[PDB]
C-alpha cells in the first residue's frame, strides 16, 4: 500500500492549485482517501476526503474553496485549492482515512442493526428485540470516528509569485589541509534554486554511510541553498570517484557533479 | 479551534514521557482520538487510533489513554529514535471534519557530549569563474545541538553576508549545522585570510582560508 503525490512545486497567487495521489497496493473502491497538508513550523491541517460511495466531505473552514475527486479505474484521487496565497503554502500528503459514523446505545438496549429489523425505523434503540413493536425506544448517542491509516511521503507546494529557478551545484572539494587523518570531508554545494525542495544522493545512492544533506538557508535574495557532505577514507581520494546526484523537481532538473580533489 | 497540545517536552532515555492533548467535548470528549509521530525526513507515522489501541507497526511501549476532554500518549520508556513531533487528532461533528492539536516536539536528552569537527571551503573555481564566491562552513557529529558560528575576515568581524541554519541531527543521532558567507570575487581576493569560529561547550575552533591559495 502506497501513495504517491504529483503536480506543481510552485503555484502564482490567486490561481489554483491541483494536485493527484496515485494509489498502489489495495483497491480504491475498498478505502476512503484524503489529504492533509502542514505549513512549514505549523501544525497539521485537514483538507478533505472522498469515501467509497463518492462522497466527499471538506474542513469547515475550507470548504468553498476544496475540490476532491476520485477515479476508482485509475486509482486516482485529485485535489484542488482556490485563490491560493502564502497561508497555502504547505507540504501536501497523502493519506488512507477511516471515517466512521458510529451509532451506539446504552447498556442494556440494542441497536435496530443488531437487533435486525431494518425498515424506516432502522436507526432506533431498542429495549428487547424479543418484540420490535411493543418495545421501548431510544435514539441514539452519536461518535464520529476519525483515523489517518497510511500516509503518503507528501509534495512540497510553495506560493509566490516569484519564479523557478535551477540550482548551481559547485564542488566542495577536499583539501590536503582540511583533511582529519584517515578521513576527508568532501561535498556539494547547492546554491541558488527555488523552490524548495533539494535532495542529494552519492555515487547514485551507492554511497550511504557518512553522508548529511543539511537544510536549506533562505538567502536575502528569496533563492534557497545547501550542502551536502560525505566523510571518506583519506586514503581513496584518487582511487575511488565521488559524484553527487542532486534533484530539484521543482524545475525537472537532475545534476551530476564531479568533486576531484584539490592538488593541494 | 485546534487540540492544545504542549510545545515541547522533554525526556531522558529509558524514563517514562507524557505528552496531554486536551480539547473540548465534541472534538476529543467525542471519544475516539488518534496519535501520530512526525520524524523530519519521514513520512508522518500513524500510532495510535482507537483511543489506546495500536496500529500496525507499533511497539509496545507507546501507549495512550483519555480522561474526559483530554487523551493522552505515553511513552515508557523513552527511546533515542523517539525523538520527534508528535500530534493529537480527533473528529468533529463529523467524520469528515477532523481537528488537529498544535502539535508537540519531544526531545531526548542523555546523549553522549561530542565535540565538533569543522571544516570550512573556500570558493570554488566554477563558484568563481561564474563571479561568485561563498564559503562553506560545515560542522557536524557534535551534542548538545547549541553552537555560535562568527567570520572574521583578517580577524575584524565579518557584519553581513552570513546565512546559518539551525542545528538538525544526522543519521547518527549527532547535530549538525552549517554558516555561509557569500561574497564578491573581489571581497574573496581583497583580505589575507577569512576564519569560522565555532564555540561549542567552552571550546572555540577556527579553520582558516586564505585566498592566495588554497
Amino acid at each position: 500500500v502506497q501513495l504517491r503525490e504529483s503536480g506543481p512545486s510552485l503555484v502564482k497567487p490567486s490561481q489554483t492549485l491541483s494536485l493527484t495521489c496515485t494509489t498502489s497496493g489495495f483497491s480504491l473502491s475498498d478505502k476512503t482517501v484524503g489529504w492533509v497538508r502542514q505549513a512549514p513550523g505549523k501544525a497539521l491541517e485537514w483538507l478533505g476526503s472522498t469515501d467509497t460511495s463518492g462522497n466527499t466531505g471538506y474542513n469547515p473552514g475550507l470548504k468553498s474553496r476544496l475540490s476532491i475527486t476520485k477515479d476508482n479505474s485509475k486509482s486516482q484521487v485529485s485535489l484542488s485549492v482556490s485563490s491560493v496565497s502564502t497561508a497555502d503554502s504547505a507540504t501536501y500528503y497523502c493519506t488512507t482515512v477511516r471515517q466512521q459514523t458510529r451509532k451506539s446505545c446504552p447498556d442494556g438496549w440494542t441497536l435496530a442493526k443488531d437487533c435486525g429489523f431494518y425498515g424506516y425505523g432502522s436507526e432506533d434503540c431498542y429495549d428487547d428485540c424479543t418484540d420490535i413493536l411493543s418495545s421501548n425506544t431510544l435514539s441514539p448517542t452519536t461518535t464520529h470516528e476519525f483515523n489517518v491509516d497510511a500516509w503518503g511521503q507528501g509534495l512540497l507546494v510553495t506560493v509566490s509569485s516569484a519564479s523557478t529557478k535551477g540550482p548551481s551545484v559547485f564542488p566542495l572539494a577536499p583539501s590536503s589541509k582540511s583533511t582529519s587523518g584517515g578521513t576527508a570531508a568532501l561535498g556539494c554545494l547547492v546554491k541558488d534554486y527555488f523552490p524548495e525542495p533539494v535532495t542529494v544522493s552519492w555515487n547514485s545512492g551507492a554511497l550511504t554511510s557518512g553522508v548529511h544533506t543539511f537544510p536549506a538557508v533562505l538567502q536575502s535574495s528569496g533563492l534557497y541553498s545547501l550542502s551536502s557532505v560525505v566523510t571518506v577514507p583519506s586514503s581513496s581520494l584518487g582511487t575511488q570517484t565521488y559524484i553527487c546526484n542532486v534533484n530539484h523537481k521543482p524545475s525537472n532538473t537532475k545534476v551530476d557533479k564531479k568533486v576531484e580533489p584539490k592538488s593541494c | 479551534a485546534v487540540l492544545n497540545q504542549p510545545s515541547s517536552v522533554s525526556g531522558s532515555l529509558g524514563q517514562r514521557v507524557s505528552i496531554t492533548c486536551s480539547g473540548s467535548s465534541s472534538n476529543v470528549g467525542n471519544g475516539y482520538v488518534s496519535w501520530y509521530q512526525l520524524i523530519p525526513g519521514s513520512a508522518p507515522r500513524t500510532l495510535i487510533y482507537g483511543d489506546t489501541s495500536r496500529a500496525s507497526g507499533v511497539p509496545d511501549r507507546f501507549s495512550g489513554s483519555r480522561s474526559g476532554n483530554t487523551a493522552t500518549l505515553t511513552i515508557s520508556s523513552l527511546q533515542a529514535e523517539d525523538e520527534a513531533d508528535y500530534f493529537c487528532a480527533s473528529a468533529e461533528d463529523s467524520s469528515s471534519n477532523a481537528v488537529f492539536g498544535s502539535g508537540t516536539t519531544l526531545t531526548v536528552l542523555g546523549q553522549p557530549k561530542a565535540a565538533p569537527s569543522v571544516t570550512l571551503f573556500p570558493p570554488s573555481s566554477e563558484e568563481l569563474q561564474a563571479n561568485k564566491a561563498t564559503l562553506v562552513c560545515l560542522i557536524s557529529d557534535f551534542y548538545p545541538g547549541a553552537v555560535t558560528v562568527a567570520w572574521k575576515a583578517d580577524s575584524s568581524p565579518v557584519k553581513a553576508g552570513v546565512e546559518t541554519t539551525t542545528p538538525s541531527k544526522q543519521s547518527n543521532n549527532k547535530y549538525a549545522a552549517s554558516s555561509y558567507l557569500s561574497l564578491t570575487p573581489e571581497q574573496w581576493k581583497s583580505h589575507r585570510s577569512y576564519s569560522c569560529q565555532v564555540t561549542h561547550e567552552g571550546s572555540t575552533v577556527e579553520k582558516t582560508v586564505a585566498p592566495t591559495e588554497c
